[PDB]
């Protein structure tokens, strides 16, 4: 659920329009990976509830600059 | 101007190198893990086979 | 869930509802619903589905798909 | 302002080598899967000799 969860946040928050057409797609694995490796206790908890709290979003965006300064 | 120069181009030299370090060791990790996945995953394939 | 982005967000599937599928020869019918049976695998919920009037080929490789998921056996 | 624009090309140089690590992970990876696919047909000849 996490998957598809940051992917759509990432595009409603614009952080999409702002990286290269082409590399969307990779932008998008690299980030599963980034954080299913770094964050992997979070969508784990996330996934297992399917409820959303405004700190898990504010870990995301944590991931969401960590990972696009990467 | 020119000590300040010097001075700034000497600060952007190290912070060259501090990011080109993390860069390298960030990527080398994602990669690492990415092998060791993937031959835990064919490994699992495998086993699946031969119970097959 | 249909273990789709496309699928699971923009049209919504719960327990129970009916939904065809529809569209042309090789443009992706299939193994779409076959997606979605292999992500209730961990779900333990009953999947079931009929072969009719087609090639025993697709018929036998669907079938080899399956056991290689191993999902038959729910 | 001479000195101040190469600091620049070399922060840009950079980049290149960053461009180059990739290029070492993808090789790494088509190697890996390489392999993956080798011991895959390994373990298919594996089951063949169980079927003799
Ligand atoms: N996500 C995908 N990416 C790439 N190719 C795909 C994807 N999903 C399905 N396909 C391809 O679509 C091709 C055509 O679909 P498929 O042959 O499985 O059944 P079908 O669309 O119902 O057609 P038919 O009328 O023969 O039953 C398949 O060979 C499959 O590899
Ligand atoms: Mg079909």
């Amino acid at each position: 659920i996490a998957d598809q969860a940051v992917s759509v946040y990432a595009s409603n928050e614009g952080y999409m329009a702002d990286v290269e057409v082409k590399k969307i797609v990779d932008f998008d694995a690299a980030l599963i990976a980034y954080f299913r490796s770094e964050y992997a206790p979070l969508m784990k908890q996330i996934d297992e509830t399917g409820d959303y709290n405004k700190d898990i979003e504010a870990a995301i965006k944590a991931g969401i600059e960590s990972f696009k300064a990467t | 101007d020119l000590a300040d120069a010097q001075a700034q181009v000497k600060q952007e030299l190290d912070a060259a190198k501090a990011q080109a370090a993390q860069l390298i060791e960030q990527a080398n990790r994602r990669a690492a893990q990415l092998i060791e996945e993937a031959r835990t995953q064919a490994a699992a394939e495998g086993e699946r086979i031969r119970q097959q | 869930q249909t273990g789709y982005k496309s699928v699971d967000t923009m049209i919504p599937v719960g327990r129970g509802q009916r939904e065809l599928i529809i569209g042309d020869r090789q443009t992706g019918k299939t193994a779409m619903a076959i997606d979605a049976i292999i992500a209730q695998k961990n779900s333990g919920i009953k999947c079931v589905y009929v072969a009719i009037g087609q090639k025993q080929s697709t018929i036998a490789n669907v079938v080899r798909k399956l056991e290689e998921t191993g999902a038959m056996a729910y």
